[PDB]
């Protein structure tokens, strides 16, 4: 690129937009690389984002106000090559050349999203999408990424105990480990039980089960179901998604039954988006449609 | 424009106020807290808006070199009279 | 236009000293023995 | 009245504590310039009573002025401990009172406050001659702003 | 190809004891290797 | 091309050796240096009466930060972050969330003194002139935490030494 | 800062140890940390007795792995300011040497002038001494209106202030009998311990970089060194008094022929925009922000390059990685190697003349320790 | 492949015999170091310190890097007898100011949440 | 000079170093692995951990080099290579003005015979890089520690060594001396990862792997 | 500043304090940013 | 707890240790080495200063950079501590005088003071407190100290339910005041021991051992109310404690006995003089009582504390007392006293 400009004209401005309160519209920044229009109606399918006008005023924008509705519509930030779709909630709160980057993975879906967590001075700020192929790929979908303001709302960071009136009031480690350990030594088999959450570690898993096993216990629980009976949680096979995402383009039809993957597995379905649209996939799904 | 705690210390642009059990409070007693009374975020509230008539305006910040990059503002949202983001000076258009 | 940065006169500036000035100040030797021993004598007298 | 009488002494006795104040000096780097540039006829500093000198066992204040490295540490703590009461530290430059550039480098301590009791902070990189002697001023009048003599009445 | 008082050793190199990097700095640390992630927005 | 220095070849003639010999006995390069230094008495000092007159400087001259401001009052900060992407010392931290009126700009502007290098490259990279070098360096403090500077700190400086400054920056801004 | 611990065969001394290190900030480690333009200060309180010739090396250094010449002016302007600091130094280096001596006198009328080019400092970059002025690609600002001419009349008069520097110090015999005779170095010696400018010009050696590879534009300017005979402490005194006088020519010739033209490259990949620039084009406003954040990204390669400081041979040893930050500059120094022949430097005399040897060595632990 | 070079071992014997007279001159050495230094740590506590310093090298089975420890651990010997060091510097492997870090599972966890 | 912008480039300057390049290869080419000229007209030449006595000497006495002014030695430790030190020294001629670059490899381990036989002044240009870097030199007069604290350990250039390093000094009343402790920072030293994503220089593009 | 003053603004100080350290009005540092995180307040419900 | 008090930091100076503490007093022998101990993990001391700032000015080290606040405080002005231990968390009380003097008499600085900082911090609503007294604190002692140690010792156990009380027997140190004293007879008459000292067979206790024992009654849950009595690791007698301090320190010994009268004519005239007391008639009494064994009170090893030995870590005191006949003199050259130890 050059050192100076030739340029002594006036430049052209144009209005800015608001399409989301994620996506933050500075349009005159806009290259119009069409970018995000090809990404809209064959990343995100949806079809609502365009050039409107033409010669040298005309605008990437939607014309008629809209409300970007898909669930990957946090990848549009991170594909536009300037700062003209930018993310509201990080904007004007770091620089690049400050952020270390740490490679980690998701949580909010079970896809395991490989992500960019973007730290600085103890504290998250914008989540980017790493790059494995059957994993998310380029792209995340976005509770994924508009997620790091939740590590900053109520937050558990010291032990708890029940007061002498029952009060919920901060207290040491000592007597919240004392409190268990009394209730813990006593009582015996389906008396201890345990629950598995939602985002609960695989570290975790072990220790709890050992936990409730060397006291004589087989009660861990999990959140959802999915029936012992037949084969339940003993074959591999019946709880392992095993076609490897990144071999649903090699098939040819897909039979989803009993789910929205729109709105439980973006990126699954987003490899059918990409796979129906090159590989012609035959999709069918029983239940309530939704698109 | 500042507004005054119930401890007294007056908090600042930014809203920090240290409360009644913040132990590091007590940096501020025998001394005093040091606060720009002039509020930057209130002294355009008042400024008078432009009411310069064109589709494009060059917002360069006054005091030429002194200012600001100078950019182009669009005016043709009539909902958000345009503000330059360098300068915070509000714009205008002549109702279009 | 025009351009007014700092430059020398229009000629040049004036010529600045560059070697040793150290000065010869004094008398012979043959002045300053006799001066002081003509005082000797002076004295003695 | 007592607090009278005892309030002359102290005046007198720390009058000329703050115009007979001698420097002392251990020049650790590009601050030490100014440590004598100032003793240069310019921003004369003999003409305020002080006058630098290094003699650990007969001097006021020091002016800590470079960079504090770890291997000379023991150094300045054993010149701190040989300097007589009263005495003062005055903290010259970035490097010395906060570390300035070299503040997170291996040898250099974070400022020479973690180090010696330190007196006035005179800032710069470098403190521009007459900013030390202001900041030298500084340290005179906080001398006049002292009741050692009422303090010990009032015990 | 090469002898002076020639020293023919198997052990793994190992410096550790004297790079002079402290215990707890040796033992409980975790060092991942891998290739920088491109920042998808360039 | 060269000239020597030590190399003076004395004559050793009876008038010279005379004045070597006279020299010696009774001295006359160290009565040079009396003279020397009585003509050095007889001369005005060049002593300045501080703090009654202080020594000149420039407008170029770089001393105590201060955040300025527009002609109506607004931060010129908008939090960049330029000015710690070239702090030499890294004593600039900046910190950025919204502001009420739709805008984002900074909250936390702190160049610690005790780490600042007074280089004058913040004043450089600012692309809105908001961080300068301003004239005064009267400001000695006893503690170490009062040249831990703030925002507030900056801004309130700014307000201070704002009419020199001014004059500072207009009459040196055809030079950058 | 110097921990001299050393024997006394009585009164005599056999060996000298200079138990240097009291000032080590480890700068070529920050170095390895910061953009060019964040590591030239380092260099800027290198040498701080004449602090803008540290700023040459650098320059010329980047310069050379960037493959970018400066502007003829800007070439101009750092010679003027580099002899400055020659004016400098050699003020510091005789007095000081005076100072151990004894004499007092020689020190005042000399740190009197000196104030007179740190203001000079203040007027052109804005700080008495670390000025950060001459950067890659030229020099920051502008010379300021008038100053030409205000360091004319201070040159003007200055040879007169070196008369008296010379007529109470070479003319003493009290000067001569505790400056002749003492740290004698044989030119070979000299040559083969390292050592770089004075000791080589002492000593008698025929040497000097700003003539035998004259950088910059010291092509145009005129003068002669002052090799001597002898080359003992006395020798380079007299070898650094006459220094300042061949600086004072050098100021002269540089001065009444500074060429028009723009203070820095027209590269702005290396140099800054301008400020009205800055505020006007839109390329303005991309490299001066990237030239802030990361800075110019410079070829791969390594040079020493080295100028004539007037402490000695001074050069700095940068490797580039290909990005744009330094990976290792060696910081090559005069005074190290001018200090790594103390051993034999204090051999064969006492403690009351060889603090004279240090005072001719020019040494200060800024150099040395970094 | 294993081919090194010397500096001065071959063998783990004359490698351990190195270290032999360098507890050698440092076991004479702790009787003077803390009388002429003036400590308050015992002559035995010194003995001991240099003992344990010596086990905390011995895992290492490479000839090749002992000697580098001999060398290094050469270099502070000299450093202490001709008063190069100072008390600072000899008292810090004594090492006495820093609180005791916690070894057990507990209070490590009970201090912070680090490993 | 029609490109104010370019740094101009000499050519004749360029062969004849080129030439001698050459002409130090044949006279001993036991050691010289290979000679690389610079744009920059400093012609480097490449040798072996054994070869240090030779060239050194060499260039020293010899009719046609007389390099005899060293001008510094040091070391640009690179992880990436199995010989982590890179040591270099750099000569100076007087009789015929030239520069010349000679750079070994080496491991924490090998050792290489000191030059002080060929340069005094070596004496304290091999203190410090034992003492920055690590690596020891056989048969030199002696392996201070000469820009570290008393005591202190590893080697700090290396880069392995942090910024902060590991230990901290603080005076303390108990003790009354200024004792030490584990480093730790007001501010942590921030990160700026400022290398672009985009390439730089299509002429020093690395070879493909 | 006599025959012509500098510039007149609003926000310049109405008077040129001195230099306040060593006295009860110097200046104290804290943090200007608010608080990052917030806990997780238990609901005060009365029980069970 | 509150969000900024909760601890942080790898024990550092820096690191947040949820500490507040409000030592009064600290210009004296152990507010210098508490307040040390306090300030190497990061406890926030805001330490009231009565005396010239410059007699504080050896506390700053000690802390990071706005970690040690001082502040000015009034014994009579109740203002005063009502600011101090305003924000405080923990509170530390040391303030005691080792002499009389005419504006605090013996009677308030251990009543009127430990008794309104208790009352006013309660007031204030803190957490803790760590008020000492001499384990020898004896209203039935002639002595005014052991007196009014005692007789306002109620006071504060009552006022504050949770006070944690102290009871060291004898906190010997570098600035000790008794074995700088014992060697200060040197120019007293050669060593005036009453009874040749056959009365005082004492354990006391290192500045360290104790010094960390405040530090760890902060942090320890269970020293709330619980009165903890610091004691030495070994009983010693007075001519065997002087016979061995004279040793190590090498001056002459020469024990003179003589009417325990003749002593308050010699605490008489040291009180007499219009500046430091150098001797006052109270101290005598309490260096002739013994250690009075109290068994039932916990000791110093309760809170998890080796006692030093005070053979070992006393030759930085006798050292400074030494002329220089054998000041480079060690520490083994000594022989060690005669360990009764009951
Ligand atoms: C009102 C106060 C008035 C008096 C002020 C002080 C006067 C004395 C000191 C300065 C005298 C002038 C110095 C001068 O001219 O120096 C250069 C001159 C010339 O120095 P020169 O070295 O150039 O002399 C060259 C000639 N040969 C080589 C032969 C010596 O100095 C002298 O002439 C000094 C003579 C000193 C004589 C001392 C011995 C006799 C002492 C008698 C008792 C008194
Ligand atoms: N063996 C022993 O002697 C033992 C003693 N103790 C107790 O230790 C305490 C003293 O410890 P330490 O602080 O080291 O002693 P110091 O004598 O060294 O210091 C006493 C402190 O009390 C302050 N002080 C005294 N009176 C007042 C007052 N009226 N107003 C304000 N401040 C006042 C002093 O201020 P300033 O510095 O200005 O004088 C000083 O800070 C006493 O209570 C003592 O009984 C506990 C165990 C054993
Ligand atoms: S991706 Fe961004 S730059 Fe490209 S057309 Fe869309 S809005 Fe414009
Ligand atoms: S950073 Fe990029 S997108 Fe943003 S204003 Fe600059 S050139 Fe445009
Ligand atoms: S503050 Fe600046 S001038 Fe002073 S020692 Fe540090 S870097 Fe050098
Ligand atoms: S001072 Fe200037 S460069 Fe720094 S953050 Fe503010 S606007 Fe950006
Ligand atoms: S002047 Fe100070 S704050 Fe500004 S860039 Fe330089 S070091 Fe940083
Ligand atoms: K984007
Ligand atoms: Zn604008």
């Amino acid at each position: 690129g050059s050192d100076r400009s030739r340029f002594l004209e006036g430049k052209r401005a144009v209005e800015d937009k608001n399409i989301g309160p994620l996506v933050k519209t500075i349009m005159t920044r806009c290259i119009q690389c069409t970018r995000c229009i090809r990404f809209a109606s064959e990343i995100a399918g949806v079809d609502d984002l365009g050039t409107t006008g033409r010669g040298n005023d005309m605008q990437v924008g939607t014309y008629i106000e809209k409300m970007f509705m898909s669930e990957l519509s946090g990848n549009i930030i991170d594909i536009c090559p300037v700062g003209a779709l930018t993310s509201k909630p990080y904007a004007f709160t770091a620089r690049p050349w400050e952020t270390r980057k740490t490679e980690s993975i998701d949580v909010m879906d079970a896809v395991g999203s490989n992500i960019v967590v973007s730290t600085r001075t103890g504290e998250v700020m914008r989540i980017l999408p790493r790059m494995h192929e059957d994993i998310n790929e380029e792209w995340i979908s976005d509770k994924t990424r508009f997620a790091y303001d939740g590590l900053k709302r109520q937050r558990l960071t010291q032990p708890m105990i029940r007061n002498e009136k029952g009060l919920l009031t901060y207290t040491t480690w000592e007597d919240a480990l004392s409190r268990v350990a009394g209730m813990l030594q006593s009582f015996q088999g389906n008396d201890v039980a345990a629950i598995a959450g939602g985002l609960v570690d695989a570290e975790a898993l072990v220790a709890l089960k050992d936990l409730l096993n060397r006291v004589d216990s087989d009660s861990l629980c999990t959140e959802e179901v999915f029936p012992t009976a037949g084969a339940g949680t003993d074959l591999r096979s019946n709880y392992l998604l095993n076609t490897t995402i990144a071999g649903v383009e090699e098939a040819d039809v897909i039979l989803l039954v009993g789910t929205n993957p729109r709105f439980e597995a973006p990126l699954f379905n987003a490899r059918i988006r990409k796979s129906w649209l090159h590989n012609d996939l035959k999709v069918a799904l029983i239940g309530s449609p939704v698109d | 424009g500042v507004r005054t705690s119930p401890t007294g210390e007056k908090v600042t642009h930014t809203g920090q106020a240290y409360d009644d059990g913040d132990y590091r409070r007590v940096r501020f007693s025998d001394r005093q807290k040091e606060v720009n009374e002039n509020f930057a975020i209130d002294l355009i509230a008042e400024q008078p808006v432009s009411e310069v008539g064109s589709r494009v305006i060059s917002c360069d910040g006054g005091g030429g070199a002194l200012g600001h990059p100078r950019v182009y503002i669009n005016l043709d949202k009539e909902t958000k009279t345009g503000t330059c983001g360098y300068c915070g000076l509000q714009f205008r258009q002549p109702h279009h | 236009s025009k351009v007014k940065q700092d430059m020398p006169p229009p000629g040049g500036y004036g010529p600045i000293d560059y070697k040793r000035n150290l000065p010869r100040r004094g008398l012979s030797g043959y002045s300053m023995f006799a001066v002081g021993i003509g005082t000797l004598l002076f004295g003695y007298w | 009245r007592g607090e009278y009488v005892v309030a002359k002494l102290d005046d007198l006795v720390n009058w000329a504590r703050r115009s007979s104040l001698w420097p002392m000096t251990f020049g650790l780097a590009c601050c030490a310039v100014e440590m004598m540039h100032m003793a240069a006829p310019r921003y004369d500093m003999d003409r305020f009573g002080v006058v630098f000198r290094a003699s650990p066992r007969q001097s006021d204040v020091m002016i800590v002025a470079g960079t504090l490295t770890n291997k000379m540490a023991p150094a300045l703590r054993k010149v701190y401990d040989q300097m007589p009461e009263p005495r003062y530290v005055v903290s010259m430059g970035s490097c010395a009172n906060g570390g300035g550039y070299y503040h997170y480098s291996y040898s250099v301590v974070r400022g020479c406050d973690r180090i010696v009791p330190v007196d006035i902070y005179v800032p710069g990189c470098p403190p521009t001659a007459e900013a030390l002697l202001y900041g030298i001023l500084q340290l005179q009048r906080k001398i006049k702003r002292e009741k050692r003599l009422r303090i010990w009445y009032r015990r | 190809t090469q002898d002076t008082q020639l020293i023919a050793v198997d052990e793994k190199l190992d410096i550790t004891t004297l790079t002079g990097v402290p215990e707890e700095h040796i033992k409980t640390r975790k060092v991942r290797i891998f290739v920088p992630a491109r920042n998808n927005m360039q | 091309t060269y000239k020597f220095v030590n190399m003076r070849e004395p004559s050793m003639d009876m008038k010279s050796v005379t004045d070597r010999a006279a020299q010696t006995l009774l001295w006359t390069e160290l009565v040079r240096g009396l003279g020397m230094t009585l003509s050095y008495l007889f001369r005005e000092p060049a002593t300045i009466n501080y703090p009654f007159e202080k020594g000149p400087l420039s407008p170029r001259f770089r001393g105590e930060h201060a955040l300025r401001r527009y002609p109506s009052g607004e931060e010129r900060c908008i939090a960049c972050k330029l000015c710690e992407a070239v702090c030499p010392a890294q004593a600039i931290t900046i910190e950025a969330e919204p502001r009420a009126d739709g805008s984002r700009r900074t909250t936390r502007y702190d160049i610690d003194m005790t780490k600042c290098i007074y280089c004058g490259f913040c004043q450089e990279a600012c692309p809105v002139d908001a961080i300068v070098e301003g004239p005064n360096f009267e400001f000695s403090t006893e503690t170490h935490e009062e040249l831990l500077y703030n925002k507030e700190k900056l801004l309130n400086n700014g307000d201070k030494w704002e009419a020199e400054i001014a004059a500072n920056i207009q009459a040196d801004y055809l030079y950058r | 800062v110097l921990r001299l611990v050393m024997e006394l065969s009585g009164e005599m001394v056999r060996k000298c140890d200079p138990h240097i290190g009291l000032l080590h900030r480890g700068t070529e480690k920050l170095i390895e940390y910061k953009t060019y333009l964040q590591a030239l200060p380092y260099f800027d309180r290198l040498d701080y007795v004449s602090m803008m010739c540290n700023e040459q090396a650098y320059s010329l250094a980047v310069e050379k792995l960037l493959n970018i010449q400066p502007p003829p002016r800007a070439q101009w302007i750092r010679v003027l300011f580099g002899e400055i600091t020659r004016l400098l130094n050699h003020i510091m280096a005789v007095t000081t040497h005076a100072l151990d001596i004894g004499a007092m006198t020689p020190f005042f009328w000399m740190f009197e002038e000196r104030e007179k080019m740190f203001e000079f400092y203040e007027r052109v970059s804005g700080a008495r001494m670390h000025a950060a002025y001459i950067r890659p690609g030229g020099v920051h600002q502008d010379l300021p209106l008038g100053l030409l001419d205000d360091i004319y009349e201070f040159s003007k008069n200055f040879s007169f202030r070196i008369d008296e520097l010379e007529e109470m110090l070479t003319n003493n015999r009290i000067w001569r009998n505790r400056t002749v005779d003492i740290g004698v170095v044989t030119a070979e010696d000299a040559l083969n311990y390292g050592f770089s400018g004075v000791m080589l010009r002492g000593s008698g050696i025929q040497w000097d970089l700003r003539k035998t590879q004259p950088y910059d534009v010291y092509d145009q300017v005129e003068f002669d060194v002052p090799i001597g005979s002898r080359g003992d402490c006395y020798d380079r005194y007299l070898c650094r008094v006459e220094e300042m006088r061949q600086s004072l020519r050098i100021i002269s010739q540089c001065l009444n022929k500074m060429p028009p033209g723009e203070i820095k490259v027209d590269d702005a990949k290396v140099s800054p925009p301008k400020r009205a620039e800055m505020k006007t084009s839109m390329e303005s406003l991309i490299h001066h922000f990237k030239l802030y954040t990361e800075g110019y990204q410079v070829p791969p390669g390594a040079t020493y390059t080295a100028i004539e400081a007037p402490k000695g041979e001074f050069g700095v040893y940068l490797v580039s990685d290909g990005s744009s930050r330094p990976y290792r500059c060696k910081i090559k120094a005069p005074g190290f190697a001018h200090l790594a022949g103390l051993d034999k430097m204090s051999k064969g005399h006492m403690l009351a003349d060889v603090v004279a040897i240090i005072g001719t060595q020019d040494i200060v632990f800024g150099e040395v320790d970094r | 492949g294993t081919s090194v070079k010397p500096i001065f071992s071959r063998d783990m014997n004359e490698a351990k015999r190195r270290v032999r007279e360098l507890y050698r001159a440092w076991y004479r050495e702790v009787p003077n170091t803390v009388h002429l230094f003036q400590l308050d740590i015992s002559v035995k506590q010194g003995r001991d310190k240099v003992r344990e310093m010596f086990m905390k090298n011995a895992h290492v089975t490479d000839p090749r890097v002992v000697d580098l420890l001999v060398i290094k651990g050469k270099m502070e010997l000299e450093e202490t007898i001709n008063v190069w060091k100072q008390r600072t510097h000899i008292m810090r492997f004594f090492h006495e100011t820093e609180a005791p870090r916690p070894t057990d599972f507990l209070s490590k966890f009970y201090v912070g949440h680090d490993p | 000079d029609t490109r104010p912008t370019i740094r101009p480039r000499n050519d004749v300057v360029h062969k004849q170093l080129s030439a001698f390049g050459q002409y130090v290869a044949e006279i001993l080419p036991k050691y010289v692995q290979q000679v690389q000229v610079s744009c920059f007209n400093e012609l480097e030449i490449f040798i072996h951990p054994d070869g240090v006595i030779p060239v050194l000497t060499f260039l020293r006495d010899h009719t046609n080099a007389q390099f005899k002014s060293l001008a510094d030695l040091t070391a640009v430790d690179v992880p990436t290579r199995q010989n982590r030190f890179e040591i270099v020294y750099n000569l100076l001629s007087l009789r015929f003005n030239s520069q010349i670059r000679v750079k070994t490899y080496t491991d924490e381990l090998t050792p290489i015979e000191s030059s002080v036989t060929v340069y005094k002044a070596a004496n304290w240009y091999e203190r410090e890089i034992w003492d920055m870097f690590g690596v020891f030199f056989a048969n030199h007069p002696d392996l201070r520690r000469i820009l570290t604290g008393y005591g202190f350990e590893g080697h700090p250039f290396r880069k392995d060594f942090p910024l902060s390093g590991y230990v901290e000094l603080r005076y303390d009343d108990e003790v009354k001396r200024v004792v030490a402790e584990p480093v730790e920072l007001a501010q942590e030293f921030r990160k700026f990862d400022l290398n672009s994503p985009w390439e730089a220089f299509p002429a020093y593009r690395q070879p493909p792997e | 500043p006599t025959t012509k003053p500098p510039t007149a603004r609003k926000y310049i100080w109405t008077n040129h304090k001195f230099n306040v350290s060593g006295t009860p009005q110097q200046y104290v540092p804290y943090s200007t940013t608010r608080k990052k995180i917030q806990e997780w307040v238990p609901p005060s419900t009365p029980y069970k | 707890l509150h969000h900024a008090l909760i601890p942080h930091g790898k024990g550092g100076r820096s690191s947040v240790s949820g500490i507040v503490a409000t030592v009064f007093g600290a210009t004296g022998f152990l507010g210098r080495y508490v307040v040390n101990h306090l300030g190497r993990m990061g406890s926030q001391v805001i330490v009231p200063y009565r005396c010239e700032p410059y007699d504080t000015m050896h506390l700053r080290p000690m802390g990071d950079l706005g970690q040690i606040i001082f502040m000015e405080w009034n014994g009579k002005d109740k203002d005063s501590i009502r600011k101090v231990v305003e924000h405080s968390n923990v509170v530390i009380n040391l303030v005691g005088r080792e002499w009389e003097t005419k504006n605090f008499d013996f009677e308030d600085v251990f009543v009127k003071i430990p008794h309104a900082i208790a009352q006013v911090s309660k007031e204030a609503g803190v957490e803790k407190l760590i008020h000492i007294s001499h384990l020898n604190a004896d209203i039935k002692s002639p002595s005014r100290y052991l007196r009014s140690k005692a007789v306002g010792e109620k006071e504060v156990r009552a006022a504050f339910p949770e006070a944690t009380i102290i009871k060291p027997s004898d906190i010997f140190g570098r600035e000790d005041r008794f074995l700088n004293y014992f060697a200060s007879m040197r120019w007293f008459g050669g060593v005036p021991l009453i009874s040749l000292g056959k009365e005082t067979v004492k354990q006391p206790v290192y500045i360290v051992d104790v010094s960390k024992g405040i530090i760890n009654a902060i942090k320890d849950p269970d020293a709330k109310g619980k009165t903890f009595a610091f004691v030495g690791p070994n009983r010693y007698l007075l001519f065997d404690l002087v016979q061995y301090i004279f040793a190590v320190a090498y001056r002459p010994f020469l024990p003179y006995p003589l009417p325990h009268f003749a002593y308050r004519w010699v605490g008489r005239l040291f009180e007499v003089s219009p500046f430091e007391p150098w001797t006052t008639r109270d101290k005598v009494e309490r260096v002739h009582m013994s250690d009075m064994t109290l068994p039932h009170l916990p000791g110093l090893e309760d809170l998890g504390i080796q006692a030093t030995p005070l053979e070992l870590k006393a030759i930085e005191v006798l050292r400074r007392h030494r002329t220089y006949r054998w000041l480079t003199s060690e520490m083994e050259d000594v022989k060690p006293a005669k360990t009764v130890n009951i």
